């Protein structure tokens, strides 16, 4: 697949209104603050991308399974469905769409249980609790959930059109992708077209590199204003980086976080 | 795991397949895809025929996964257009919901062999599974596997002879002969392929490349292939040699066996000129050479179309409509 961005479900359906994205919100922020719930949207993103790794999957598998993820939470709370759950159900889902095939029952919650075990033990103490039959459930529930919107487009593919153009695709490429990758600390995907994601990301990688990209910036006529909204996002969410220690910080940020009730 | 009020707000607010429409003993089709229903509303709401698929298997399936991904993004009037999915929880079941398509090819190629088909109906046809699949093509979709089952046609009503291009996911007759010799890809080429062989059997009512009932190599087919088309000479069909199984290919045929073969003399003992257009459209479309055959784009600006008739929006043309209702199985 591989369609006009401006007919797809993620346009007409997927491309939200930060306020509306706030409001929504606010149900988990009488528990975590405003600092504390983009942190826990880091962690998820980094916790996806150690199972993606682990799985040997695609960058395309693990920022569909990202998009999935991040959709979910934007219309549901943190206690409905266990992000511990979320994420690999995510990623099981994603390898469907992106025809990577189906993870078998012991190859997908062994990969659940090593990351967690191997890289993310200093926020879970305890094993993944979670079997085959529970990533079922969640899939169904996910599935449902998202209108049934698999197809996911990413600034992976307009960034590698864009640095051809360019005839610097071998200078800015490597930046300009690890720049993309971490968007997937904030919301972007869930604001902005990826095209729009991938020009910022290549702006911030010129920048950096320190190279005269205004000529080529200057004939593509688009809105620059939004492309200067994205900038200052990438650019905040390295600021972010530097004052959060993931390390330190998630146990007490996983204890505040609302968790699903029982049955009485 | 999961909140109590989350998963009871949910299962009060799921609308549920059999509380929405009646299919009991409404099977109308069956295959590797699933089961296909002729439903209609419980609520009395319309009076419209539905077509309800069940998938194979227990929960969401590659081929399921594919189907609900692809048709929830492509809108073109002669791709099958999904209005619903159902996800029963009860049963772990994918039910998919369409506007019913009273007709098929298979079902009308079977009405007018069993006779034993209009020439203004086959062009009319033609042009919209090439409208349709020059869509796919341009959103980078390949069918994989068409076939006259996979062509719907709707009935009566207020889309009247429209093709519907169904099925996004035993007999390879349509199967192009790169993947008889091992092509790990599928491609544009092999969805053209596939619509030259369907052309070539509204236009005789017999599948051109007929063949007798896990490998990617099947002798029997290929061999169909060439007593229709004639053995490839190198000139043809020059990356013959780049195929996984073109050592099979030498090892089990013989040029000579093929001489007197061409799509010429088959098409013309089905009664179908040579000279004529729609006999050098169906050449262009079934050539051997993947990279020598025509696209969906280039096929649909054939001089065929200008040709009197031109290719009507509904293929029956206002007509009555010969072919029965589908049978409930
Ligand atoms: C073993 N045999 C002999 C068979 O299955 C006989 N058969 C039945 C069929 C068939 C049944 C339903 C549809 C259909 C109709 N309308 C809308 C649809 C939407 C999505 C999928 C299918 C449809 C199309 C073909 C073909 N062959």
């Amino acid at each position: 697949m591989a369609g006009n961005f401006w007919q797809s479900s993620h346009y007409l359906q997927w491309i939200l209104d930060k306020q509306d994205l706030l409001k929504e919100r606010q149900k988990d922020l009488k528990f975590l603050s405003e600092e504390e719930y983009w942190k826990l949207q880091i962690f998820f993103t980094n916790v996806i991308q150690a199972l993606g790794e682990h799985l040997k999957l695609r960058q395309q598998v693990i920022a569909t399974a990202t998009v999935y993820f991040k959709r979910f939470y934007a219309r549901y709370s943190l206690k409905s469905i266990d992000p511990v759950l979320m994420a690999p159900t995510c990623v099981f889902l994603a390898s469907k769409v992106e025809e990577f095939g189906v993870v078998s029952n012991t190859r997908l919650i062994a990969a659940a249980t090593s990351v967690l075990k191997t890289r993310f033990s200093y926020a879970f103490p305890k094993e993944f609790p979670y079997r085959m039959n529970h990533i079922l459930e969640c899939e169904f529930y996910l599935l449902e959930l998202m209108d049934c919107c698999l197809i996911v487009y990413h600034p992976y593919r307009p960034l590698l059109q864009y640095v051809q153009d360019m005839g610097q695709e071998d200078m800015l490429l490597p930046l300009a992708w690890r720049i993309v990758n971490d968007t997937y600390r904030t919301d972007l995907c869930l604001l902005y077209p990826p095209f729009m994601i991938a020009l910022a990301c290549l702006h911030v990688a010129c920048v950096v590199q320190q190279k005269d990209a205004r000529q080529w910036f200057a004939e593509l006529s688009v809105d620059m204003e939004k492309i200067l909204e994205i900038i200052r996002v990438i650019l905040k969410l390295y600021e972010q980086w530097k004052n959060f220690d993931e390390r330190k910080e998630m146990a007490t940020i996983l204890s505040k976080m609302p968790k699903p009730k029982p049955p009485p | 795991s999961m909140d109590y009020d989350f998963k009871v707000k949910l299962s009060s607010e799921r609308e549920r397949v059999e509380d929405l429409f009646e299919y009991e003993g409404c099977k109308v089709g069956r295959g590797t895809y699933g089961h296909v229903y002729k439903a209609k509303r419980k609520d009395g709401k319309d009076d419209k025929d539905y077509a309800l698929k069940q998938i194979e298997g227990t929960g969401i399936s590659m081929s399921a996964c594919r189907e609900i991904a692809l048709l929830r993004e492509l809108k073109h009037p002669n791709v099958i257009s999904l209005q619903k999915v159902f996800l029963s929880h009860a049963d772990r079941k994918v039910w998919l919901l369409f506007d019913y398509a009273e007709h098929d090819l298979w079902h009308i190629i079977k009405f007018h062999r069993a006779s034993k088909l209009p020439r203004g109906m086959v062009k009319s046809l033609l042009y919209q599974i090439l409208d349709g699949i020059h869509y796919l093509h341009a959103n980078w979709v390949l069918h994989r596997d068409l076939k006259p089952a996979n062509i719907l046609v709707m009935g009566e009503g207020p889309e009247r002879g429209r093709v519907k291009i169904a099925d996004m996911g035993v007999t390879f007759w349509y199967r192009a002969p790169e993947l008889l010799l091992g092509a790990r890809h599928y491609t544009k080429a092999i969805d053209i392929w596939a619509i030259g062989c369907i052309f070539a059997e509204l236009l005789t009512s017999e599948p051109i490349f007929h063949c007798r009932q896990s490998n990617p190599y099947h002798h029997d087919q290929l061999d169909r292939i060439f007593n229709v088309m004639g053995f490839p000479a190198d000139k043809d069909w020059e990356d013959i040699k780049k195929m996984p199984e073109h050592s099979t290919l030498m090892k089990d045929f013989r040029r000579n066996t093929y001489t007197n073969c061409s799509l010429i003399k088959y098409m013309e003992k089905h009664k179908v000129k040579p000279d004529s257009k729609a006999f050098h459209l169906l050449q262009k479309l079934l050539t051997m050479d993947p990279i020598k055959r025509i696209t969906s784009e280039q096929a649909m600006q054939d001089p065929y179309f200008l040709e009197d008739p031109l290719p009507t929006s509904d293929v029956f043309a206002g007509c009555q409509i010969p072919y029965p209702k589908r049978e409930f199985l």
